[PDB]
This record gives structure tokens, C-alpha cells and sequence, in this order.
């Protein structure tokens, strides 16, 4: 095959002109689409807020409008998505994944509606829900939608438009373009065969997705968290341990999240009115723990420069840990609309951050910051229960610019990807397709 | 140049304070944990303490409680050390340093030149200042040893000059001993023959603990 | 806490010589760090993680070791090498410092310039009398000084103050003060000094008369 | 397909123990090897300018001793390569990528000493030639030689073994990890199949081997260049346009490569002896350009900062520009061993600098400094000409840690890569792999 | 976050002062600083800008070296050097820090002032006179206090009451300016029971000749 | 250089009106900024980017325009908003600044309350001699001040002062300073002054008698 491949080395990246022109406009509405999201999850929590001021004097009847409010809003996301658009529960990554080994639709006349007022409902109400599965998702049909509409042909542009718009999507959610891409070649891209996603052109459209967001955004970062310390060589041996530690704690996360949206399925069994009701008192129980313990609900976003700096004891540090494992699963394997990936990261952090501290009373000879350990060990569910360690590290190194730190980010990257496969553990993603693939075929 | 200023120390009573101050100027003096060491007079080096640049983290040596407080002032590029019920034993030379590491076995990268602490119940006492010119019967060779001798000031130190420093070389100035609470030296210089007495040779003496400068003029005896 | 022990305390080798002091720690250590003092000179850090020489520190100096037991050397000493030399550690919380080795330059023997002063007519007034004794620039350090107040051996209100080793010719120095009061200094008549050194078996007698 | 893949995902990521236990070997040994590769050529850069001291007074000997000095130890490499192995001529990337494609071999047991030494004599005579050819092509070489030495069978084992030393190889030539796992990812695995490169066995690769590079460098960057200004929304349009003008002569100075590629092949035609003599004269020239103009000569790293802040005037700049786009394709067109990436990095620092200065004085009110298009223009040219964008940003990226500028750098990037997909460029490093396998079967 | 210009005051036609701005609050380096005057009673103008690295300096259309602007970062201080000063420099400087949002620049935070006067006149202190209620204290629930600031030389100062814990009451009146000398009064109203139960005391400063005055206010009897 | 032109120069309105000023430019600008400064403040950023607000701006302030005319809109004015206010442009260099649209308040009526304070002690010491005569917080700022020695009528010396409009209550305040030497003030008796405002067809007069 040597002639072969001399032609087609020669004909290497030409994407046609269509894609790319194409790529640019599914990254503008993307981008559009994600900072519309952004704006309208935050009034919600605001014009929660400003309900418990009309009120703040009768404390049960406070707690009790927390509640309300936010199951309300739970609901309400439930029902758009058993009523309308059932694949667009949960993060929406396993599906957008699905459809480019084309085994799931893009049926984006249901799902963008869905998702999007959907994700608000989750979302806003503040529960322990990230915005990148709705983003990413939302990209992804938007993708499709704009191939369906100046009805493109080939595969080249139908795998393209759909990465390019999951692309651009989980970009303008973290203001992550680099990590972005990443995610489309390291993770959603079809994983046991060669594609045609041309990456030129996912380029194009993570561009105009983050040029969006950075026209509605600017001058405050996602984080701030400043410079911290330098790592030596002779404690990197520290950030291995903490890769190992996260390695075993990774697949058993896992096994929470199916074993509770099996356990969570037999509560209402497929029933739209035990299930909407049951989200309704998941909803509003976050928005109580919203008023009553902040740390334990809400995306988690907030709390990652607090715990960084150092300002939690121990004790809260592994309350928090605990009390965010336990509604980060209640509010996912639920199967509300809304990702994971982000309140990974805060428990990436608090678990890190925890274990800085004890590294840093243990070790004295080192001069550690507990800073630098809560940096390795925000990426690091990315990498142990997702599985996707390139992106992740990237993810972080550009939410938190401390570049400084990239041999230990790497290192308890590879620790918890290394330990998670050998202590017998799969891609989160990539068991939840697999699951809904083995449902789409045990009904026959 | 990276320059690390220490100041501060003197003479304390024996159960006082102070608060010795070291000035940083050349480079941006967070980012880097500052540390204080100490020098007891003919004894080794001793680790008092340091702080890291947020000052989230202060670390002592094994020694009491309210003893030392280390403080750094970012804004002021300034390091600090309180020491409190003073006993002789803090009568040492204090050094200030920054602190670095290479594979991360920390070192003390740039040091000080130093402030000493004296704690003395002795009082502050001026020098008095008396020639060494050779005897009437002087054994004129061909070089001539002059001196003075700077009996019983309090505390050290002073600084002994002769012909306002123009005179630099054949001098030495002896290490002060310390008696009935009390310090005396002696300078020697050597000239030759043909300066003395032809030319003036004078002792300068500065003691500023007690705002003494002094110059005392050798003549010849008799 | 680890203790460090730095073995020839003090010592002396020629210019263009050898010379190895050491550090040898109770407990094992890692990547010793080495600094050079030179008197009223802030401690200038030399030698860190074993082996690494300072941006400037010439290329004579090293390092080695290992565990519990470390060195430092200079193939080929210059004159601008003697100082004290502190090994230091921080492998272990908290850290410390050896008792340092002192390097002198060695050369040859030099015999003491004697030199007698009698009290100044401006001591004398307010009525004390030292009788200064400069001993000046002679190598081996170790000297003896004794007092003769007319003839007779004196122990009493004497005070000896040696130098450093000197900076051009590397030599040494040492004063001697014999402090009465101005009764007793003048109840006697001569009053001599003999310096005892290596360098001979006949002091070198110095004194004066006031007659 | 569903009950393929409902298999295939159960079983993702299980990448065999002894492959990862073989990759960390790899990247240990690359980051050792491209060390000392490192250490070889500043020890010989530091000779000649040492041997420049005992001459320093004859102003036509001093001219002399520099020429041969460089003459003799460019003729060393260029003999080393040409007597014992040819396809470790020029950068070796081209190479390596045709042996994860099944189609050139990994003479190891002959490229190994001949990249190394042959490497030594030309980098460290002060040609234009960087470490990264050497460092690629020396890591895949490493990483063919355990695969060997283990008897590790499969298809897997030999690509990814092959993949992460050649990723461990770009990482300890330039201190960058990520940039190291993004070029197997982006430029080198085979592009137009499926293959059973782990990541998972890179990644720990590149961590042993710049943990080699940590432990004998540290304290020190390959390039520091402080912290620069951030860029205005309204000052973008400004970085399309860079990426445009790199866009258009990516293309044509890839012409230049090839085609002087062929224009030095007919002054010897071939033949070891005249080619061995061509190659003196070349790096006979550098070494005494590394004296009467060190900016025209070298890897280029040196002038990066020195563009950076602006410390040029605009006529240096065009010069130097000039100047080096000659001595880079004279030295490695010429089949003299070693990368073009660094003096690529170099060439792109110096024309966005100048960029940068026009735009300075067209628009006060934008409040520019230069020192930002330097960082969006040092990794253009890789975009443009090999056509590895996101490598490109990404070692750049964590060559000058100016993260506020990735979205200047990445649209200049893509702005380079659109043009020279739309002038008809072609992937450079792909491009010479062709014209080798066109004379492979001819 | 503060700045806090300084220098201001007295020259003579034709000479030159170098007003320094003391930044404080944020990292002084990385960001461009600029200065901007206001003649007495008029509106903006813009004097010049410096970057961060001393790199480039622009100006207004002036002269030659009519203005030298400068940054001393280690001292987290900005400069303005004006020269052949003639009077239409007699007027309020003030030093801003620069930034944007679309790219667009703008004067994010602006100085207090410091003033300068073209004159050939005398830098002369002020008197202060108390102003207490004649002696027919016809007390209603307020009494209204003042203090008479006379004769001074050149603008400005600052009165305060009490060190500013008297905030709320009070009227600083604008100068008038006669024979070349400025005069001005300050209104003060309290509680009659809090007077004279309490000490009140108008603090004048007049920065021009370093000078304050603090003058108590007592009844007459 | 652009040149900024301001709606109004000064503008009255009552709280409530929706209040409009206008930034026009001789040559297209984009993007324009907004600076209020409230009388003896700096100028405070306060819109930019054309209609962005700085954080504490409320919410009542609006910004638009393009072009060549910009607007800068407050929907019920509040009294506090009372300053001038600037514009200023960046888009075309040298950057440059508008004239200013000083904003008055429209208010209910408020009388003058009168003070008299005879000279000091310590200003006869120095041979002057100042009656000071203060009204504060009245509404409008149209007042007149009458001077009367013993009857009759003083217009010599007389000098006056007004504050500014209060940023919180929207009053005016105004003094009256007589100036005279010591002869001259000890050569009468008895002292007044006498407001005339719109509050009082009779007017204010408050007095006071050297003996
Ligand atoms: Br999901
Ligand atoms: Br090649």
C-alpha cells in the first residue's frame, strides 16, 4: 500500500471549504448558546436569592421556600425531559458520543428546547449539576441541526459539524478552548476506528465559541486563584501517591453512580409522575442544603479558590467531601438534565486540598503549600473515573494557569488513570452509552 | 545586586525585648520564605525560625513559647524577629536570610551581613583613648611600632583608624577583652623611621554607642 | 535533631594544596549544603545537594558523599580560601549546621617583632598604669609572653588578645597588658616582657627603665 | 455494529502492563539520551568560543579558526550519516513517521550512535539546526531497541513503544510534556488509519523523560520572556491578519525546502566525499557567522527574548529574518542531521516582532506591545509549514507561559493553517516522506 | 486600591515642579498610568500615558520637554515633570490608572488632585479665627458653628471638625481671592446640648506650607 | 482630534424625569465612556464601553449611541445624581474628553436659616475686622444679601460665597463676609445682616451690637 499512502499524504489535510465555513457558524451559535445557558441559570439562583429576603424572618417558612423554590425547578426539568426528549437526561456526552459511532440520533427539534430550558430548571435550582453536559449536548445537536439545515453531505462533515459543535460546546462552558478540542480527541471522537472529524475545522468552531463567550464574560475569570508555590523533584513522589489514591477511589465512584441509577430507577420505575415528583424532592433538597450548608450543593465552581487558599479546616474539608460525594450521586444518576464533569472538579479539589494539609504537617523539610496538592488533585477524577487525563490536566492548567505545576498535575493524572484501570474499572462515559446500547437491545 | 539588610540590635538589659528588622532590596521578596539564624560568639550557626510568603506558616526551633516572633511585612519588604525575656545566651550575631532549594533539600541561598545582640546588665561607658609612643631610651631601628590603647568603654564596639585611614597598611587592632564589665584594646601600627616623629601619626576612635569620636596624636617621650 | 560534626575543627595546608574537611551526621542525610564565612562577611552559600558548586565558586572546590558522612575539597588551595567553612542539612526537620572547620593558610615561621610601651603621662593622672607589650606578625600562632616587674616574675592584671591570621602575609599577632594601679607601678623600676616562641630557645627580651 | 461496540467499550483502556512497565523504560532512557545529547552540544559551542580566546588578536586567523572549527565538525556528522546511516540525515521525523505507517525501518543498532554523534558535530558547530530532529529520531530509535532487546510482540507493542519515544524525544528537547503527547496525537501516528497507539503508555513516557530533563537542568527554563500584556477583543482582527501573512509564505518557504533539497543534491551528486566537503562549507559558514553575527547562526533560542522585548530595531529585524530563512534551508536542505523546528520557532519570533512593531506605531489607541505578536508568531510558521497547529500552540504554550494570549496564538495558528490549505501547502514533515517513498519505488 | 498625587502648588512663570502620584492597591506594574488636568472650573484634558515598562510614553501635543512623564515601579509611583510653566498649567492634576473592556481605553480610577498655581506671588499659611455666637446664645435645638480660614496662599485647603467626626453639618464655603490672598469659612451646626457640653474643633490644613491648624471653638464670656 | 460635544451644557429636572444628555462627536467614534463627578470628587468611571455600566452604577443610568451621537440616560433621576458628568472617547488617538452636562436638581422650596458671627478676638490682636454673616440650606439658589452698620447700608468690602448644590438634600448654602480694620469696626455699634429669599416676603435678619 505504499502508492497508496504517497497519495494520500500528499492530500492531507484539505477540509473542504464548506466544513470550514460551516464549523464557524456551529461555534457561533454554540457560543452563543452557552453564554444565553450561562446568563439565564444565574438570574434563577439570583431570583431564588432575593426570595429568601422577602421572607428571612420566619426561618421554617425560609426553609421552606428554599425548598420549594428549587423542587419546583427540579421538576419542571424533569418533566421537559421524560415528556419530550428522554436522551437528553443526564450529561448528554454518552449520547453525543453515541451518534458519532452512529448508534443514537441527533434529534435536536426535541432535545435543544429540552436541554436548554431543562438545564435551567436543574441547574438554576442549584443542584449538584454541572453546565458542560447541557452545553456539550446542546453544541452537539446544534452541530447537527445546521448540517440538517443546509443539508451538507459525506461523513466527513456529519462526524465534523457534530464534533465541532460538542467542541465548541464544552469550550464556551469553562472558557476552555484548548481543552475543548482535546476533549473531542482524546475522548468523544469514534474510539476503535479511523474518522473524519477534521480537527482544522473543530478548531474553527471552539474559536468563535470562545470569542463569544469572551464578549459576554470578560474581565472576571471562572477562577482566580492566583500563583502558587513551585513544586521540587523530591516531592513529586507526593503527587504519585496522591494519583494512586484517587485510582482506586475513582472506579468505586463509579460504581455509585450506575448502582444508584439502578437503585433510583426502582423508585419510580419508568413512571413520569414518580419520577418528576422524585427530582422535585431532589431539586428542593439542594436548594435547601443550598440555604443551610452551601458548601454541600450547587455546581461547585465557588468553593475551588476558597479551598485552594487554604481557608477550610480538616474537618470541613471531609464533611464537605462526604456531603458532596452523596448529592453529587443524588443529583446525577437521578438523571436530571445536566453534567458531571464540573462538581468533579470540586471533589477533585477538596479531596486534593485535604490532602495537602496532611502533606504539609507530616513534611515541613518540603515547605508545601496545601495549594499545589488541591491544583493535581482537581483534574484527577477527570482522569480516574472518566478517564480522559489529557483533557482534564489541560482543563485545569487553563482554569487555573499555574503552569508551574504541570509535572505533578501530570503525575497524579497518570496515577489515578493507572490505578483505575488496574483496580478494575471503565470509562464513565463509556459504561453509560454501553448500558443504554445493552437497554437498546435486552427489549428484544 | 540582592542585598539583605539587618538592623536592630544593641545592647538590651537581661530579661528585656527587641525587634531586630532586616530590609530586602533586589528582587520580589514574596515567593521566597525568609529565615533567621544565629551566631553565639565563637559557637556555631543555630536556626531560629522562618516564614513563608503569606505568612500562613511560621516555624521555630525546639525553644519556648512567646520567645520569638518572626512577622514579615510584604509591603515594606521587611523581615522581623521579637525576642522577649532576653537572657545572655540570645548575645549573638543575627543573621537573616532567604531561602531557596535545588532538588528540594532546602539551603539558605543569600545571607546578610548581620546585627549582634548584647545583653548585659553593664552600662554604656565611653573609651578613654592613650598613645603608645617608645620609650626615652628608644631603640631607634629602622621601623617604629606606635599604638593606642581604648581602656574601658561598654558596649563593643569600636572602630580604631590611623591618620584617618590613609595609613592602611602595618596596621593591627587586637580583639577587645572584656573586664569587671568593661571592654579594652589596643592598636599597632608600623611606620618607618623616616615618618616618625617627622610627620604627624594619629589614632582616630570612634565608640558610637556613647557618641565618642576622638583623635589622639602620638608623640615622642620625654 | 540531626547533629553535624565537622571533623578538623581547625587547620592549616599551603597554596596550591589539597585539603578535604568533613561532615558526619548522627542520623542519615540527603544533598548537604556548604557555605564559607570569612570574618564580618555575611556567610556566602558554596556548595548545595552534595556536589553542586555556586555561581562563581571556583572550580577547585567540591563535594562528595553520602548517608551519613559528607566532604568538601579544594584541588589546588588558593589564598583566598581560608575561611570557615559550615556544612549544613535540611533532609531532616529542622535543619542544622556543623561546627564549622576553620581553613588558615600555613607558611613558614616568622619570630615575633617585640615591642614595649610604658603607661602615658595621660593614664598615669588619672591614676592607673597598663604596660602594653605588642607581639607582631609571627607564624606558628602559639607564643607565650611572660612578665618581669624589676626582674621578678609577674601573673597577676595581665591580658593577652590574639589576632586572626592576617590577611597579606598570613601571619599572626598578640597583645600583652599588664594594668596596675599608678602606686604599685611606681613602688618598681624595670619592667620587662619575653616573648617564648617555636622559632627559638632565647626569648626576645623587650623593656624599659623609667629610671 | 451495537453488539461490537457494546464490547469493545466494556473493554477500553486496558492498555497490557507490559506495555506501560515499557514505556516508562523509554521515556527514561530518551530523556537520559537527549540530555546528554543537550550537554554534548553546549560543551562543543563552548570550545569554539574558548579556542575564539587563544586567538583573539588576528582578526583573519580568529575568522579562520571559527570557519574550520565549525567546517571540520559539520563534515563529521555529515560523514557519520552518509558512511554508516542515511536516513538519519536531516530531521528524522519524516522517518519515523514512515515506520509507524509499516513502510521504513528502525535501524537502530546504526541510527542511535550516527544521530548522536552525527547530531553533536553539526548542532554543536553552530549550524542552524535544532535538537528536536535528533531528539525525535533517537527516541524512536529507543524506543524500537527495547521493543527488540524484550522480544514484545504486536502490532500494538511496536507502534506505541515506537510512538512514546518519539514523544518522549520532543518533550526533552524542549521541556515540554504536552506538547510531546499532542504531536504523536496531531502530526505522527499514522493519519489516515486506525492504530493501537495507547495514550495512556505515551503519556508515561513523557513523563520519565522530562523528569530526566528536570533533574539536570532545573531553576531554568529554555526560554523565559516574562509576563506580557493582555489582548483586547478589539485587537484580534490584528492576529488574523499575522496568520494570514504566515499563511501565504508557509507554503512557499516549503517550496524552498524541497526545492533546495534537490538544488544541493546536484553539487554532489550524491557522493560521500564532495557532499562531506559541501557540508564543511555550510557549517564552515555558521561557525563563523556565530562570530561576526551570531543572530544569523545557531538554533535561534538565543534571540527569542532579545526579539521579545522589542530590543531590536525594525531593520535588525528584516535582516536577521532574512539572514536565517537563508542558513536554515543551506543547512537543512543540505541532509546535514538535525530538527527544523527550533529554527522555525525562531524564524516566526522574529517576523511577528516585526509585525508587532507596525502595529505599534499604526495604532496608539490600541496600547499594543510587540512582545504579544513574537508569541503569537514564534509558533506560526509550525502551523503553516508542518501543519501541526495544536503542537505548535500547545509547545509554545509551555515555552513562554503567556496563557492570556491562547486565543491571539490560536487564531494566528488557524489563521496560518487556513491560508496554506487554501495556497496549496502541503504538511512539510508529510511532504518529505512522500518524496521518499517516490524514490523508494523508482 | 488608592492613588494619591502630590507636588502641587506654588511656580513662577517660566519654571518647573515634578508632581509624583503614590499608587497603592494593586500590582502598580502591568498597567499603563496616565495623567489628566482640569483648569479651574473647566473640563477634561488628557496629559500624557506611560505603559507599564517604561517602553512608551505619549503625549499631548506639546512642546519639547513641556511634559516628562515617568514611572519609578519600585516605588509603585507615578511622575509628571511640566516646564516653562506659563499659566495655563495653573490647574488640577490628576494621575489615572488605564484600562479597557472591549479594548476601547478608558481612566479606570482617577487620583484625588494635587493643584498647582502659576503665580509670582508668596506661598503664604493661613489664619484661623474661630467664629462662636455672641453672647446672646438665643439657643434653638441646633447651634450653628464656624471657623474663618484668612490669608493664604495658594489653593488649597481642607477643613475639617473634629477630624471628620463631625461628617454631617457642615458647609465649606468656596474661596474668594483678594490683593492676591484666598479666604474662606466653614459652617458647622450641632445639637445645642452637645455644645458647649463637648469640645468642637475645626481642623484646617493648608498642604502648600505644610501647615494645619486646629482651632477650638469656645463660647464667649 | 475628536471633538466631543456635550447636550446641554447645564440641565434642571425633578426627581422622576427621565433625564437625557447627549455626546456628539465631530467624527465617527465608537464605544465611549462616561465619567460622573460629583462636586469636590474625582471623576468616577461610570459608564463605558457606550452602555456598560461600572460595578456600583445603579441600575436608573443607561448608555447608548453610535456614530457620531451617543446618549447617556438616567429613568427617574434621583437627587443624588446630581454631578457633571463627562464623556470621553479612546477610539481614535490622542483620546479626548467631552465638555460636561452638569446636572441640577428641581426641588421644593427650603428657607434660609441665618447665622452672624461677630470678629474674633484673636483677629482684632491683628487689626482686621470680619463680620460673618451664614445661610444655609435654602432652595432656590436665589438669594439676597443685605449689609446694615447701625441702620444703614454697607456695599463696600462685602463679599459673598455659594456651595454647590448638596448631592443628598438638593439645598444651597451661601456666606456673606463683611471685612473692615479695627477703627472702622469700632467706630459703630450694632451689626446685621438681612436674607431675601423667595420663603419670606418679609426678610431674614439677624443682628448683633458691639456693646
Ligand atoms: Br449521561
Ligand atoms: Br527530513
Amino acid at each position: 500500500r505504499r502508492r497508496q499512502l504517497i497519495r494520500q499524504l500528499l492530500e492531507r489535510d484539505k477540509t473542504p471549504l464548506a466544513i470550514l465555513f460551516m464549523a464557524a457558524v456551529v461555534g457561533t451559535l454554540v457560543g452563543l448558546a452557552a453564554v444565553a445557558f450561562d446568563k439565564g441559570v444565574a438570574w434563577l439562583q439570583n431570583q431564588r436569592m432575593g426570595a429568601l429576603v422577602h421572607t428571612a424572618d420566619n426561618y421554617p417558612l425560609l426553609l421552606t421556600v428554599a425548598f420549594l423554590c428549587s423542587a419546583v425547578l427540579a421538576m419542571f426539568g424533569y418533566f421537559l425531559v421524560r415528556k419530550y426528549a428522554p436522551e437528553a437526561g443526564g450529561s448528554g456526552i454518552p449520547e453525543i458520543e453515541g451518534a458519532l459511532e452512529d448508534q443514537r440520533p441527533v434529534r435536536w427539534w426535541r432535545v435543544l428546547p429540552v436541554k436548554f430550558f431543562g438545564g435551567l430548571g436543574t441547574l438554576g435550582g442549584g443542584m449538584v449539576l454541572g453546565a458542560d453536559g447541557p452545553t456539550v449536548q446542546i453544541g452537539g445537536n446544534i452541530g447537527r441541526m445546521v448540517l440538517d439545515i443546509f443539508r451538507l453531505k459525506g461523513d466527513e462533515a456529519r462526524h465534523t459539524l457534530l464534533a465541532t459543535g460538542a467542541a465548541a460546546g464544552l469550550a464556551a462552558a469553562f472558557n476552555a478552548p484548548l481543552a475543548g478540542i482535546l476533549f473531542i480527541i482524546e475522548e468523544m471522537r469514534p474510539q476503535f476506528r479511523y474518522t473524519l472529524i477534521s480537527i482544522k475545522a473543530v478548531f474553527i468552531g471552539v474559536i468563535m465559541s470562545t470569542i463569544m463567550y469572551r464578549i459576554f464574560n470578560h474581565e472576571v475569570a471562572l477562577i482566580d486563584v492566583g500563583k502558587l508555590s513551585d513544586a521540587p523533584l523530591n516531592t513529586l513522589w507526593l503527587y504519585l501517591i496522591l494519583g494512586i489514591i484517587f485510582g482506586i477511589f475513582g472506579p468505586i465512584f463509579n460504581k455509585w453512580v450506575l448502582g444508584m441509577q439502578d437503585l433510583l430507577h426502582r423508585v419510580h420505575g419508568g413512571n413520569i409522575t414518580k419520577w418528576v415528583l422524585m427530582g422535585g424532592a431532589i431539586g428542593g433538597l439542594c436548594g435547601l442544603l443550598g440555604f443551610v450548608a452551601p458548601a454541600t450543593s450547587g455546581g461547585g465552581a465557588n468553593l475551588i479558590p476558597i479551598a485552594t487558599a487554604g481557608n477550610f479546616s480538616m474537618g470541613m474539608l471531609v464533611f464537605i467531601f462526604v456531603a458532596r460525594v452523596i448529592t453529587t450521586l443524588l443529583c446525577f444518576s437521578s438523571g436530571a438534565p445536566g453534567g458531571i464533569f464540573a462538581p468533579m472538579l470540586a471533589l477533585g479539589t477538596v479531596l486534593g486540598t485535604a490532602f495537602g494539609m496532611v502533606a504539609v504537617e507530616l513534611f515541613p523539610q518540603y515547605h508545601l503549600e496545601a495549594g499545589t496538592f488541591a491544583i493535581a488533585g482537581m483534574g484527577a477524577l477527570l482522569a480516574a473515573s472518566i478517564r480522559a487525563p489529557l483533557t482534564g490536566i489541560i482543563l485545569v492548567l487553563e482554569m487555573t494557569d499555574n503552569y508551574q505545576l504541570i509535572l505533578p498535575m501530570i503525575i497524579t493524572g497518570l496515577g489515578a488513570t493507572l490505578l483505575a484501570q488496574f483496580t478494575g474499572g471503565k470509562p464513565l462515559y463509556s459504561a453509560i452509552l454501553a448500558r443504554t446500547l445493552a437497554k437498546q437491545e435486552a427489549e428484544q | 545586586e540582592v542585598r539583605l539588610l539587618e538592623s536592630g540590635g544593641g545592647l538590651v538589659q537581661p530579661g528585656g525585648s527587641l525587634k531586630l528588622s532586616c530590609a530586602a532590596s533586589g528582587f520580589d521578596y514574596s515567593r521566597y520564605w525568609m529565615s533567621w539564624v544565629r551566631q553565639a560568639p565563637g559557637k556555631g550557626l543555630k536556626w531560629i525560625g522562618e516564614i513563608n510568603p503569606v505568612s500562613s506558616t511560621i516555624n521555630y526551633t525546639p525553644s519556648l513559647k512567646d520567645k520569638f516572633i518572626i512577622s514579615r511585612d510584604n509591603a515594606k519588604d521587611t523581615l522581623y524577629l521579637q525576642i522577649s525575656k532576653v537572657r545572655s545566651e540570645d548575645t549573638a550575631l543575627y543573621y537573616c536570610a532567604r531561602l531557596y532549594y535545588g532538588y528540594g533539600y532546602w539551603y539558605f541561598d543569600v545571607w546578610g551581613a548581620g546585627t549582634t545582640v548584647t545583653v548585659s546588665s553593664a552600662k554604656t561607658t565611653p573609651p578613654s583613648v592613650y598613645p603608645l609612643a617608645p620609650g626615652s631610651a628608644a631603640a631607634a631601628a629602622s621601623m617604629v611600632t606606635l599604638g593606642c590603647l581604648v581602656k574601658g568603654y561598654f558596649p563593643e564596639p569600636v572602630t580604631v583608624t590611623w591618620n584617618s585611614g590613609s595609613l592602611a597598611a602595618g596596621v593591627h587592632t587586637f580583639p577587645a577583652v572584656l573586664q569587671a564589665a568593661l571592654y579594652t584594646l589596643s592598636s599597632s601600627v608600623t611606620v618607618p623611621s623616616s615618618s616618625w616623629p617627622s610627620e604627624t601619626v594619629t589614632c582616630n576612635v570612634a565608640h558610637p554607642a556613647s557618641s565618642t569620636k576622638v583623635d589622639k596624636k602620638i608623640v615622642p617621650r620625654a | 535533631d540531626i547533629v553535624l560534626t565537622q571533623s578538623p575543627a581547625i587547620m592549616s595546608a599551603a597554596p596550591g594544596d589539597k585539603v578535604t574537611m568533613t561532615c558526619s551526621a548522627s542520623s542519615s542525610v540527603s544533598y548537604i549544603h556548604w557555605y564559607q564565612q570569612k570574618s564580618g562577611t555575611s556567610p556566602k552559600r558554596w556548595i548545595y545537594d552534595t556536589s553542586k558548586l555556586t555561581s562563581g565558586v571556583p572550580v577547585r572546590f567540591s563535594g562528595s558523599g553520602s548517608g551519613t558522612s559528607y566532604s568538601l575539597t579544594i584541588n589546588t588551595m588558593e589564598a583566598e580560601d581560608a575561611a570557615t567553612y559550615y556544612c549544613q542539612q535540611w533532609s531532616s526537620h529542622p535543619q542544622t549546621f556543623g561546627g564549622g572547620t576553620k581553613l588558615e593558610i600555613l607558611r613558614a615561621d616568622a619570630a615575633p617583632t617585640v615591642s614595649i610601651f610604658p603607661p602615658s603621662s595621660e593614664q598615669l593622672t588619672s591614676g592607673g598604669a597598663s604596660v602594653v607589650c605588642f607581639l607582631n606578625n609571627f607564624y606558628p600562632k602559639d607564643i607565650n609572653v611572660k612578665w618581669k616587674i624589676d626582674g621578678s616574675e609577674r601573673q597577676n592584671g595581665v591580658l593577652n588578645s590574639w589576632t586572626d591570621q592576617d590577611s597579606k602575609d598570613s601571619t599572626y599577632s598578640m597583645s600583652s597588658t599588664l594594668t596596675l594601679t599608678k602606686d604599685e607601678y611606681e613602688r618598681h623600676n624595670s619592667y620587662t616582657c619575653e616573648a617564648t616562641h617555636k622559632t627559638s630557645t632565647s626569648p626576645i627580651v623587650k623593656s624599659f627603665n623609667r629610671a
